[PDB]
């Protein structure tokens, strides 16, 4: 009970990290797909 | 400079659209 | 602690929920990042 | 078509290549 608290609480921290990076790494490919799209349509044009 | 070519790169950039959107909608639901 | 147990169990399933749509959206990112950069090696031909 | 237009273009996607690395070892580093 102590113990499954704890393993518990690392797990959720641990899943939090791993959230918190996804999110980093969407957000950076967030804007390099917009900068790649408007040097498509700039090359396109 | 062909058809197929425009018709490519708007295909491309029309994905990429939809995909914006819904990366905007994962990123302001995992909020 | 039965409470206890079933909450912090409710936060992880959350996370891994969220974890796995993030790990999805990012898998699309990189095959549509690939397809943009080929286009642009191509228009840049 | 220009020095300036190509170099734009190089340094966009040597970026899109470092991103496509590092999304790549997220994913593995995730599972």
């Amino acid at each position: 009970s102590a113990r499954d608290i704890h393993q518990l609480e690392a797990r959720i921290d641990s899943l939090a990290a791993r959230n918190s990076k996804l999110m980093e790494t969407l957000k950076e490919a967030r804007q390099q797909l917009l900068a790649l799209r408007e040097e498509v349509d700039r090359l396109g044009q | 400079s062909t058809a197929a070519g425009q018709e490519r790169r708007e295909k491309l950039t029309e994905e990429t659209d939809d995909l914006l959107d819904e990366i905007d909608d994962v990123l302001e639901e995992n909020a």
